RNA sequence: CUCGCUUCGG
């Protein structure tokens, strides 16, 4: 199999097909934000602190560049390691303290990696 | 003396005895102070280094410490309690000579041009030579005596050094360690370390067809035995375990636990297991197996003489090890004295201050520096010839001896390879300067423009690598290691993770290092054959400054050099403005360097600052050395180490065992820029003679030369030889004395 | 040896028999040829090969005075008691020259 | 070739059942009877040099 | 390269923040799935997450060896014990999958559900690797050991009632050395016992084909407007760079960056000490355009003097009162007087004769050479010339400062005439 | 030995002492031969250092030009006075009665 | 290996033709030429090396091995087998050597030095063994060589 | 001359290959009289020195050829009824190398030192097809001993001398005629001499021990003389033949080639004091004291 | 003095 790229990935995911897909993206350690009234410190700002709703836009430029504008800054999104083993995204909901539910949400096929565009952050200031 | 000693004391801050608990001795802060002499009766006095030279005493400073302890369950504290003496390196931070003017140097009877950097013990000047040794915690693929291509890694932590090997003696891989009675199959070890499925092991080794073909016999040998669970492999290893001479204390016929402890701690120490989770160690041994398999085909056997794998230990690291050993011995002696005294004596409560002998540390330091033999039982290190007598034949002699490097192998035998001049010595070590004789190639000299890195904190490197998209190794199976585009990223021998598109990672890391968020001595290199990105941050690596070239134009311009000449900026300003950067040997393996501007092409990443910095200090004396044959340059380096001439401005007050002076020294007419840099012309070691090249009288047949009688009568070549005759008049134990 | 600081040892036999054995068996005149292949070892060396080569070149031509001086350079030691026997000149009509 | 048990992932060996030659796992009851031809070529390197010299 | 296409919105959902796990089987290819395999149970520990799946494998299929199944079932359990049997029937029917915890923190990982024009992210509470466990072999070996004990007891058909009364071996609770206590705490058995102390939690399995799967699949989405400005995620690129890279905590030692961090007066003093001769425009360029010219002029007037329109550092700045000549050791006051005389001569004339200065100041040759090299260059047949050209622009722009330095030089000239008897 | 560097050093030193300068023999650089040759011809000497020489002994000119110039010679610590050794009967060792 | 042999042949062609040219253009009474002709010291190869062109530097009878990855020095391209990047020294001793050529020449010199260093000890041991074995024999008066016994 | 020898390289003896130890290591190997030496060379003369086809034929006869070197593919086929290894001989390469090897020759090569593969196990189906059907040996052996065969079935010798590693066709380019010789990097002189088409009367060898054991002590002496003289000549330095002849006579005067090492010196000399002084002082002295060996002062 | 160690020389 030829090594695909994120631009072609999303382009065929939306233009060639309309079927939904489950993705597994690795975000940077700290997001470019502040814990909103989380009782603090410049500590880590992860997805656990952010609220629902639109948090950023995904830009697909010419020549295959794939960026993630998460506010003032823009990260870049690339392909992760091409996994070939089975990866099942499931929901383990302990509705009761004695009995819980495992809900197989779907299958994971491709992995994304998001990294800060350090060159832009450096030439910026 | 400013950082490391405090770290050592913090590591051993509290000492207590098992007998009589609630008794302790706690160290608070440690000081070395200024050099002093104990001649005055219970009084110190500031002493110049020349005074220590004349009196045949040591130039040392008092090691004091402030402590808190318990005499009778009442806490008693001392704010300044001497415990030892540090021999003080000349021109160091605590040396009296530092920050002094030439007039003040004359008042102290010390030559302003003296290089310093040497200890004075019992009146003699000792220099701790820079040691060279192979880097630790690195996979080395090498052929054996029988031609079998095996692997070795010397996993060394702060506590234990253990070299574990992997052999292919019968087409299958065995792991050999000093703690195992017999080498055991690698698949059994894999099963013992948590991963039990054979398919997972094969995925970790590699998915190339020839890899499976090579690794099949090991799987068959494992399947011949009934080892299929972690417990069975642990039992097998415990059977293959040997007791350390009846280790006192038995925790229930230990065996499986012994095997698991050896796997977790003793085998591959540098690879850490978080809490008995051998995933990282499994990945490391799988990578080692894969490298052995790949090297078993095309004979890409790594060479030991490559200086990217070499590390230099200076005086600081050696003194740190020695002081750690001595302080541990001192604390052990104190604890033993406490055990012997406290539980039996009297209501007169035992206190350490009456027993803290101060000659332990001082005698250890003095003996180790003077004799030069270092015996560290805590490290099982028996080194000899660490220190050497500083040679005062000439100024060049001392200066060139000050920059020497000794090899880990000795002229004890006819070795081949280290003795050779490897191309890796470029810019780092002088090619011409080597002792002509039995030690040819085993004693080397640093180049004029070189730097030895120290240790870094290693934290921000990990943080940046994690933030740069390096996937965690535990998150994926070993099959990803066999992909053509997946690159492993290491860090000081530890697998930091995996990455795709390593070009972006390397460029970002270099850009961050140039920006200043990463220490400028952190090196990053890429090995495309093994597909491994190495990040080196340990100390002892050789580095050299190079001018950064971006798109066929150097970052350094004429205006920058004009500012440097005018004093607007210094070299550190060049470092911070991304104009000049340090290159390590491993890093410069991946860079493209242009010797001159006209050599710069499209694919040039760095520019040579000055080619003549390739030569060392002694080789700098040679005028037009590029017009000669290399053996002549080596002979001249040796000869000029022995050249007669002035030593320093205080050569008259100095009393040495043997001194050679020239009556009328003259500075050379053809002087290298290296001569100007080292101020050799201030202390010349020769005379200019009107030489006529011709054959005369047949008295100059083989290397002989004819001298003019009138020239010698007029002072040419006139020399002075100073010898020393010393006597001692000592008072004996009986109150009778030499008279 | 190469006269670049090389040190040489010198023994003095203390017996007439030993002295005679040394003079006869180990005399320099008695060991001009190496035993390995009989080739002569004691022979002319640098500044003697060059000097003789320049002397015996076809360009050289000496008058009586220079030739007499060069020949008389050898008349020391055991050669003090011999007649010189100056060879007849080669070229003599225009100028008297010794090759 | 090298084949692994889908159940536990251990190596599969070749043995004989009561009807046919089958792949079997040494640590679980998984088996797989052989239906058609199965082959594993290796194509070893041939001696290509004619070895004329001088 | 503009963002031509696919300006996809990114949403965040916290509905399944703590209930979302990722299960990856390192030994199962993605083509073969566990959809058709009927699951029997799932044990799990909420803390120290370690999930154990218990699945059922069919037997009538041709890929199962019933003889080996019977043999292994007999090996693992007893003949007809069945009180604690790893297999309900007489065949190997159940398979055990055990989880290994890949990493401690999973905050940086997120599951992304993609729909037409949107991507919904959800944090993962944990990631585990499920592997086929080999635990029935350990139980088989334990049962083999107890069978061996039975065989040992079976040497005699009838065994006499053993007088094996357990003599009271109540052991001294030896006070353990703290090193040995730390070793025991770090021992694998202690950690395994601590893990086992946490009770197991049983869970039913709902496969992908279950309707509950599609029902709860909707929780990965979040209800929100298409265009909303996030209140957070507003930090500047500089702030983000500072956040993700937190800080760890000759006389020209300080760098330019360290200089710029210092107060303006110290910057001017250090620049004058390093250069000792420089124009005002160059000082404005070096300090930065953001600094007012009047403040720079005030600072330079306290550490420098005006000679031929250029600024030369004061002698006392170069030579502190405790310092002395490195070449002669004379007190710094004499050096200051000599350098003041040299600067006054340069104000009077552009060319200075070295021998005249040596005669007037009575100083050694090398000290005079050091004085001249700081501000002059050697011109053959003309002597020593001031290094910088006459700067008339600064003089024209600031006549008042020119007059200030003029009467300051008048006073210094009076002092020098008094001292050297000019 | 092909020590051309010595010849270049001699020429450069001659030129420097003639014009009162210190020439540089820096590695992979330094003063070129052409400049020192031009300095020598400017000062009235031969452009290659070789000079017409009269023999001190015979008082006659030499047939070949002689290469004159200042060379920086350095004396070594190895002296014949320190190295000269001679041994009479002398002392002997206690264990084995040998010198 | 065929490419290596061809490149070595071409470099040797350059070196020897340059030496022939320099010897042809050299005039008589040239002291190096005179000392080479009579054989007192030196040879034509030395004259060519120190006048016309130094030859290819050979380590163990081959071009310079790649100390770094796929190249001898970082100053040359990876997988570059050009003559200048593998040991050839176009410059002569009179013209002076560039730093790379100087480094290769120093490599060759150190190889020679270490070779001599090992050779001394090895031949010393061989000489001791041979003499200790052969010293007994003597040519008797009956023209028969006999052992000590 | 050992001091004088430079220990040079590139002295390939005209073949530009076949690294042969020359110099001080060569002299040390010769005088040590070691049974096995590094890089042994056997020079073989051909009956028909002019024909290249004959030279390649005899080279194939003498040179060891493995089964995997000629078989184009080896495949382990597991039919539903039986499982066996099929080997396909590449007849094109066989005739190109002119090896006298057919299917039956390979079959006879098998069943020799391969877990005692029975003759019934091996069978021939086609002209260049060999089928091997192994059976469990019951000595820790099952049918999945197939792998073992897969490990070493290509590593069985079908033709040539097993000790011989590689033989090359050297040519002498004499203006009168270009004659062909064999250079064999092997250690079996008798087998090479006995091979068809090789003029065994004029075949020499470097290993003095093999030459001695094959052709007598005088042939060993001649080989020692020729080898020492050739090694000395290779460095351009000459030694009179009388010295090397005396050395060879001393090495071969007791009927056996004895080296100059301590073992050979002990077997040659008899005086106790010299043996003690040379090497192993204590052992020699104690053995002499035990034997009561009176030593003369000859 | 004995012994070892280094640095030289060649
Ligand atoms: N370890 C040693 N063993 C025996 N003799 C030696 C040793 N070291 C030096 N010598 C003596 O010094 C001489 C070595 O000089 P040699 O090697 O021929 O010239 P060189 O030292 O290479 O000079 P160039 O570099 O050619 O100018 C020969 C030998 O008698
Ligand atoms: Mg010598
Ligand atoms: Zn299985």
């Amino acid at each position: 199999l030829p090594k695909d790229v994120s631009v072609a990935e999303l382009l065929r995911e939306l233009s060639l097909t309309k079927e939904e897909e489950l993705l597994f993206l690795q975000l940077p350690d700290t997001l470019p934000g502040q814990p909103p009234t989380q009782d603090i410190a410049e500590n880590a700002c992860t997805l656990a602190d952010l609220t629902e709703g639109q948090v950023g836009k995904l830009l697909i430029r010419k020549s295959g560049r794939v960026q993630l504008l998460l506010g003032k800054v823009t990260l870049d999104v690339t392909m992760g390691t091409a996994c070939s083993f089975l990866q099942e995204l499931v929901s383990v909901g302990l509705g009761d303290s004695r009995t819980g539910e495992m809900t197989v949400l779907g299958h994971v096929k491709h992995k994304l990696v998001c990294s800060p565009d350090f060159e832009s952050l450096l030439d910026h200031k | 003396i400013n950082v490391e000693i405090k770290k050592i004391m913090k590591a051993n801050e509290k000492v207590t005895s098992d007998a009589d608990p609630m008794w302790y001795l706690k160290y608070l802060n440690i000081y070395v102070g200024l050099p002093d002499v104990e001649e005055s009766f219970n009084v110190t006095r500031p002493v110049s280094p020349h005074e220590c030279r004349l009196r045949d005493m040591t130039y040392s400073a008092p090691i004091t410490v402030d402590i808190e302890y318990t005499r009778g369950s009442q806490r008693i504290i001392r704010n300044a309690l001497p415990i030892g003496r540090m021999p003080i390196m000349l021109r160091s931070s605590n040396c009296v000579l530092t920050g002094k003017t030439p007039a003040e140097f004359a008042k102290l009877n010390e030559c302003p041009l003296d290089p310093g950097g040497y200890f004075i013990v019992k009146g003699v000047e000792k220099v701790i030579l820079i040691q060279e040794q192979l880097s630790k915690n690195r996979i080395i693929v090498e052929a054996d005596r029988k031609g079998a291509v095996g692997a070795s890694v010397t996993s060394s932590t702060h506590e234990k050094k253990s070299r574990t090997n992997m052999a292919v003696k019968q087409g299958r891989f065995y792991l050999r360690h000093n703690t195992l009675s017999e080498d055991i199959p690698i698949v059994i070890i894999f099963k013992a370390m948590g991963v039990e499925s054979d398919q997972e092991i094969v995925q970790m080794i590699g998915t190339e067809e020839h890899v499976m073909a090579a690794f099949g016999p090991s799987l068959e040998e494992c399947q011949k035995a009934q080892i299929f669970t972690q417990m069975q492999a642990l039992k097998y290893i415990g059977n293959k375990v040997r007791r350390q001479r009846m280790w006192g204390g038995g925790p229930k016929k230990t065996k499986i636990e012994e095997a698991r402890e050896l796997l977790a701690s003793t085998i591959l120490t540098h690879v850490p297991v978080k809490e008995f989770n051998f995933r990282a160690k499994c990945i490391y041994t799988a990578v080692m197996v894969r490298r052995v398999i790949l090297a078993q085909g095309d004979n890409k056997v790594d060479d030991r003489d490559y200086y990217g794998n070499k590390r230099l230990e200076l005086a600081g690291q050696l003194l740190s090890l020695l002081f750690e050993d001595l302080f541990k011995k001192f604390n052990s002696e104190m604890k033993k004295i406490a055990d012997q005294v406290i539980p039996k004596q009297r209501a007169a409560q035992f206190d350490v201050v009456k027993h803290m002998r101060q000659d332990q540390i001082t005698n250890g330091m003095v003996n180790a520096i003077s004799t030069g033999n270092w015996s560290l039982k805590r490290f099982k290190m028996d080194r000899q010839g660490v220190t050497q007598v500083l040679s005062r034949l000439s100024y060049i002699s001392a200066l060139g001896m000050m920059t020497r490097i000794s090899s880990q192998f000795e002229k004890t035998r006819k070795v081949s390879g280290p003795r050779s001049l490897q191309p890796s010595q470029w810019g780092m070590l002088c090619p011409s300067d080597t002792p002509e004789g039995e030690a040819c190639g085993l004693v080397k000299n640093l180049a004029l423009m070189t730097h030895i890195t120290t240790d870094m904190e290693d934290g921000p490197i990990v943080k940046l690598a994690s933030n740069l998209g390096v996937e965690d190794v535990n998150l994926l199976c070993g099959e990803e290691l066999s992909y053509p585009n997946v690159f492993l990223v290491f860090l000081n021998g530890n697998i930091l993770g995996v990455i795709r598109d390593h070009k972006k990672l390397v460029n970002t890391f270099r850009l961050m290092r140039r920006a200043g968020y990463i220490n400028e001595f952190v090196s990053i290199s890429t090995n495309l054959t093994d597909r491994c990105v190495y990040i080196s941050s340990d100390g002892g690596r050789l580095c050299r400054p190079y001018i950064i070239v971006k798109k066929q134009k150097p970052a350094v311009t004429n205006k920058h050099m004009e500012e440097l000449a005018q004093g607007y900026r210094n070299f550190e300003d060049f470092l911070h403005e991304s104009l000049v950067e340090y290159l390590d040997v491993n890093e410069e393996n991946d860079c493209n360097i242009a010797l001159y501007e006209h050599t710069i092409n499209k694919d040039t990443t760095h520019l040579e600052i000055e080619p003549f910095t390739l030569l060392g200090v002694c080789a700098g004396l040679i005028p037009y050395p590029h017009h000669n044959q290399s053996p002549r340059n080596t002979y001249q380096c040796a000869m000029g180490k022995q050249a007669m001439g002035t030593i320093g401005y205080n050569q008259r007050n100095r009393i040495d065992t043997l001194m050679y002076l020239l009556a009328y020294p003259q500075k050379p007419m053809v002087k290298t820029k290296t001569i100007e840099l080292i101020e050799f012309e201030k202390l010349p070691a020769g005379q200019n003679a009107t030489v006529a090249v011709m054959s005369y009288s047949g008295y100059d047949i083989e290397d002989a030369l004819v001298l003019n009688k009138a020239s010698l009568d007029r002072g040419f070549g006139r020399c002075l030889v100073y010898k020393n005759a010393k006597c001692t008049l000592k008072r004996y134990t009986n109150q009778t004395f030499d008279k | 040896a190469d006269f670049d600081g090389d040190e040489m040892n010198l023994h003095l036999p203390q017996t007439e028999e030993a002295k005679a054995e040394a003079l006869v068996l180990m005399g320099t005149k008695a060991n001009l040829v190496t035993p390995r292949n009989g080739e002569p070892l004691i022979a002319a060396i640098q500044d003697f090969l060059t000097g003789a080569y320049l002397l015996t070149l076809k360009d050289t031509f000496f008058d009586r005075a220079k030739a007499c001086q060069i020949i008389a350079s050898i008349l020391v030691g055991k050669d003090e008691k011999i007649k010189v026997r100056l060879p007849p000149p080669t070229i003599l009509k225009p100028v008297t020259l010794w090759t | 070739m090298l084949l692994f048990c889908p159940g536990c992932g251990n190596g599969l060996i070749v043995e004989e059942g009561q009807r046919c030659h089958r792949f079997a796992c040494n640590t679980c009851p998984y088996v797989h009877n052989i239906t058609r031809k199965v082959t594993n070529r290796k194509y070893p390197k041939l001696k290509e040099v004619d070895d004329v010299l001088g | 390269d503009d963002p031509v296409v696919q300006e996809i919105d990114v949403y965040l959902a916290k509905s399944l923040a703590e209930k979302l796990y990722l299960f990856q089987y390192p030994v199962r290819p993605a083509s073969m799935t566990y959809d058709d395999i009927p699951h029997l149970s799932a044990k799990i520990k909420p803390k120290q997450q370690k999930v154990e799946l218990e699945m059922a494998i069919d037997t009538l299929n041709p890929n199962y060896c019933r003889s080996k199944g019977e043999q292994i079932a007999l090996n693992v359990d007893g003949a007809c014990a069945d009180e604690t049997s790893t297999y309900s029937s007489k065949l190997m029917d159940k398979q055990t999958f055990c989880s290994s915890q890949t990493t401690s923190n999973t905050s940086r990982y997120a599951a992304a559900l993609y729909r037409q024009g949107e991507l919904h992210l959800t944090p993962l509470h944990g990631i585990l690797q499920l592997r086929p466990s080999f635990s029935y072999l350990d139980k088989a070996d334990a049962k083999h050991r107890e069978r061996e004990a039975a065989n040992e007891a079976g040497d005699s058909s009838q065994d006499e009632a053993e007088d094996d009364v357990k003599q009271i071996t109540v052991r001294f609770s030896r006070p353990e050395s703290e090193q040995a206590r730390q070793r025991r705490v770090q021992s694998y058995e202690f950690l395994q016992k601590k893990h086992a102390e946490e009770p197991w939690v049983h869970l039913h399995y709902y496969g992908l084909r279950d309707s509950r799967s599609e029902h709860e699949r909707q929780y990965l989405l979040c209800p929100g407007s298409s265009g909303v400005e996030n209140t957070e995620l507003v930090k500047s690129p500089s702030e983000y760079l500072m956040m993700l890279m937190p800080p760890s905590q000759p006389s020209n030692v300080l760098s330019m960056a360290q200089l710029r961090t210092l107060p303006l007066a110290d910057q001017i003093k250090i620049l004058m000490k390093n250069v000792k001769v420089m124009p005002f425009a160059n000082l404005m360029s070096l300090l930065g355009p953001s600094i007012d010219s009047v403040a720079v002029l005030r600072g330079i007037q306290k550490v420098a003097m005006l000679v031929q329109g250029n600024w030369v550092v004061k002698s006392d700045i170069l030579y502190p009162k405790d310092s002395s000549s490195p070449h002669s050791g004379v007190p710094a006051e004499v050096l200051c007087r000599g350098r003041d005389f040299v600067m006054w001569k340069f104000t009077q004339s552009r060319w200075v004769v070295r021998k005249e200065v040596a005669t007037v100041t009575k100083l050694c040759a090398e000290d005079v050479k050091d004085f001249l090299e700081h501000m002059a260059v050697v011109r053959i047949n003309k002597g020593w010339e001031f290094i910088l050209p006459y700067d008339g622009e600064f003089i024209k722009k600031h006549p008042d400062v020119v007059q200030r330095q003029h009467m300051l030089w008048t006073g210094i000239q009076a002092k020098l005439e008094k001292v050297y008897n000019l | 030995r092909m020590t051309v560097g010595k010849l270049i050093e001699l020429l450069a030193g001659k030129a420097g002492v003639l014009d009162g300068r210190f020439h540089y023999g820096t590695a992979f650089g330094g003063s070129k031969v052409k400049d020192v040759c031009e300095d020598l011809v400017r000062h009235g000497y031969n452009y290659l250092g070789k000079d017409y020489v009269t023999s001190g002994i015979t008082g006659e000119p030499l047939e070949a030009y002689i290469y004159f110039g200042p060379v920086y010679y350095q004396k070594l610590k190895h002296m014949v006075l320190d190295k000269m050794h001679a041994r009479a009967r002398g002392p002997r060792a206690v264990l084995t009665r040998q010198p | 290996e065929t490419l290596e042999a061809l490149i070595l042949k071409e470099l040797s062609v350059i070196r020897d033709h340059a030496g022939s040219a320099c010897l042809r253009e050299l005039d008589k009474s040239n002291s190096p030429l005179t000392m080479a002709l009579c054989g007192s010291k030196g040879s034509f190869i030395n004259i060519s090396q120190m006048i016309a062109c130094v030859g290819q530097q050979a380590i163990s009878g081959s071009r310079v091995p790649d100390g770094f990855e796929n190249r001898s020095l970082p100053h040359f391209e990876k997988h570059s087998k050009l003559p200048a990047a593998k040991g050839f020294v176009a410059n002569s001793f009179y013209s002076g050597l560039t730093p790379t050529e100087f480094f290769f020449h120093t490599m060759a010199g150190r190889e020679g030095l270490v070779d001599t260093a090992v050779k001394t000890a090895e031949t010393g041991y061989m000489q001791r063994r041979l003499v200790k074995s052969l010293e007994d024999l003597c040519s008797q008066y009956d023209l028969t060589v006999r052992s000590s016994t | 001359p050992g001091t004088q020898m430079t220990l040079k390289t590139f002295h390939f003896a005209g073949v530009a290959s076949m690294n042969i130890t020359l110099g001080v290591p060569r002299i040390k190997e010769i005088i040590n009289a070691s049974k096995a030496i590094s890089t042994p060379i056997i020079t073989a003369q051909l009956d028909k020195d002019d024909d290249a086809d004959y030279a390649r034929l005899v080279k194939g006869r003498i040179e060891k050829t493995l089964l995997g070197e000629i078989s184009e593919y080896i495949e382990e086929v597991f039919l539903p009824d039986d499982c066996f290894i099929l080997v396909k001989l590449s007849l094109e390469r066989i005739r190109l190398l002119r090896l006298e090897v057919n299917a039956e020759t390979v079959r006879y090569s098998i069943c020799t030192s391969k877990l005692r593969v029975k003759p019934g196990d091996v069978a021939v189906h086609g002209e260049a097809v060999v089928c091997v059907t192994p059976r469990e040996n019951s000595k820790s052996s099952m049918y999945y001993v197939l792998q073992f065969l897969k490990e070493d079935l290509p590593k069985v010798v079908v033709q040539g001398i097993p000790e011989v590693s590689r033989a090359v066709i050297h040519i002498d380019e004499q203006s009168g005629k270009e004659k062909y010789k064999l250079l064999v990097e092997g250690d079996n002189l008798r087998a090479v001499m006995a091979t068809h088409g090789v003029k065994g009367t004029r075949t020499t060898s470097n290993n003095t021990y093999e030459v001695e054991k094959t052709l007598g002590i005088e042939a060993a002496r001649t080989t020692i003389i020729n080898e020492i003289q050739y090694t000395m000549v290779n460095h351009g330095m000459s030694i009179d033949r009388r010295h090397v002849m005396l050395l060879s006579d001393l090495m071969t005067y007791k009927g056996e080639v004895l080296g100059i090492t301590r073992f050979g010196l002990a077997k040659m000399k008899e005086s106790v004091l010299m043996l003690a002084s040379f090497e192993k002082t204590a052992d020699h002295l104690f053995d002499a004291a035990y034997f009561g060996q009176k030593d003369s002062v000859c």
